Formats: structure tokens, sequence, C-alpha cells
């Protein structure tokens, strides 16, 4: 009807007005959702699509049903996203035809960048070969970018440190500008997966065990003793899934495993942007 | 023997030490 088309009609205009507004927060979904064939979406055929794991822009609230925003993707038209609510009559409307786990975290607007490997933190490889990114992306995104150290557990994620770095870095990321953390604890990607920070794993990755041990003798006798514990920590970080990293610097020059590290956050940032 | 090994050590180990001297600054 009459006032159907009005409706509509002003919906896609708070739609393309949302299109320039700031992104209020972000989200992980933990589900898939295909909204082309939500039919009660404000504005028929502007239901955004996504698959479990996908992160969303949200730029403002239409309803107490749907939100507006985008998946954080470059081609990614603002669009209308089903609420925790609506999501769940979704959910229950499909539990019924069969004859708690929220549908997404709240995270920060950018991913923590957080680096893990060669080996373990704390010892001259590993803190070194990691230095020499930090100082690349100081460089190759100054304007734009945070780099901050973190030497409370963020695995914990004391408790009130912990809380109150995890709002740090969500502070951090609000204005959009890349977040890069220098996190001591963080040597594995298990350490941050069951927290709320969604980073972006960058695996400084050492081609070999042989190289490896041979770049820990360069370091000298000191580091040496601790031979055994660098080498585990590298063989778990080796026998971990790819997935399970969302870089992988795999290049045995600097200069190369720097520019694949910044075409990736380069790809972010105008995914984001 | 596997020459191509030894010549991948010697390439990593070089590249990765220079990378390492390059934070040492």
């Amino acid at each position: 009807e009459s006032a159907r088309r009005e409706v509509e009609s002003q919906a896609q205009q708070q739609l393309e007005r949302a299109k320039h507004k700031p992104v209020a927060f972000a989200v992980r979904t933990n589900v898939s959702y295909c909204g082309v064939l939500d039919e009660e979406c404000p504005v028929q055929g502007s239901g955004v699509n996504f698959e479990a794991k996908d992160f969303l822009h949200i730029k403002e609230k239409y309803s107490n049903d749907w939100w507006i925003g985008r998946l954080v993707k470059e081609g990614g038209d603002i669009a209308f996203i089903p609420s925790p609510q609506r999501l769940e009559s979704i959910r229950l409307k499909q539990e019924q035809k069969a004859r708690h786990v929220p549908p997404y975290d709240v995270v920060p607007s950018m991913r923590p960048v957080v680096l893990v490997g060669p080996s373990l933190k704390g010892y001259e490889v590993t803190d070194m070969m990691q230095k020499a990114l930090f100082d690349f992306l100081k460089h190759r995104f100054d304007g734009r970018i945070s780099i901050t150290r973190v030497t409370a557990d963020l695995s914990l994620a004391s408790i009130a440190e912990v809380q109150s770095e995890i709002e740090r870095i969500f502070e951090l990321a609000k204005s959009l500008q890349l977040v890069v953390l220098d996190a001591d604890t963080i040597n594995h990607p298990a350490q941050l997966a069951k927290t709320s920070l969604a980073p972006i794993i960058v695996f400084v990755k050492v081609s070999s065990p042989k190289v490896l041990q041979r770049l820990i003798r360069s370091r000298g006798k000191s580091q040496m003793k601790h031979l055994t514990v660098q080498m585990m920590a590298y063989d778990k970080l080796v026998q971990c899934p790819p997935e399970s990293f969302d870089v992988i610097l795999d290049e045995n020059q600097l200069d190369d495993a720097c520019e694949h590290l910044a075409e990736y956050l380069e790809v972010y940032w105008r995914a984001t942007h | 023997q596997k020459l191509r090994e030894k010549q991948q050590l010697e390439e990593d180990l070089k590249g990765y030490l220079d990378w390492i001297t390059q934070a040492e600054d």
C-alpha cells in the first residue's frame, strides 16, 4: 500500500543518509544469514548477506529488528542488518521446521594487529625480527596507525589491568586508524581465540627449524641456553593450521615480508574505509 | 648431499640475519 511505499522510500532515504555516517561499532558474526531472502527487510533487496565469522560495521539503528551498516570488505555497500533479536526469531522459525551463543560478538572497529613467531617473545631472535616489522609499519602507515605495547596478559580477556587494556584497544580503534599491538604474552593464536578482540594474527614464519636454530646461534651462548623452549614454541606455531593465522610472512627477505604485510593492511584499510 | 637444501639454508640464513641486523638500528 501507499503508506508502505513511503516507508520503504523513507527507509531507503535513511539507508543512503547513513552511507556517510560514522562507524558506531563492529561485530563479528557467529552465524550465517541470507538477507536477500529475508522478506521482512525494510527494503526488499537491501538485506546484507554474510557467512559466519564475518565482520560488520554498524552505522545506525533503524528499529528493534534492524540496524544499518555494511560488510567489512571492499565494495561493501551499506545495507540493513538483522539485529540479534530478529536473528533469534529466524533461528527459532527454522527450529520449528525440524519436524546460548550470541549471533554477534562486539569487536573493535579495527581488528588489532598482533604478531606471533617465529618463536617465543622475550628472546632476541623473535623480539628483533618483530621489532623490524613494527618499525616498518611505524613508517609505512605513518599518519593513520597506532603501535602500542601491552604487557598485561590479554589471553585472560591481574584482571583489572586486562579489562582496562581491552577498553583501551577499543578506544584506539574507534577512529578507524590502524591498531597494532606489541603484546608480550601472546605467542600463539589460540591465546586470543576466545577473546572478543578478533585480532589480525600475523605469523612471522621462519622457513625451516635448521635456519631458526642457526639464527639463535648467531645470538650467542646466553640465548642458546634457552634453545629448547624456543624450538618448541616454533614447532607449536608451525603445527598450526593455516586458517589459524590471517597473514603468514613466509619470505626470507625483510622488505618482501614488509610489502606482503603492507599489501594486506592496505586492502584492510580500503575495506574499513 | 642435496646441494639444494644447502643452498636454501644459505639463502634463508643470509636474509633472516640481515632482517635481524636491520632491527639492531
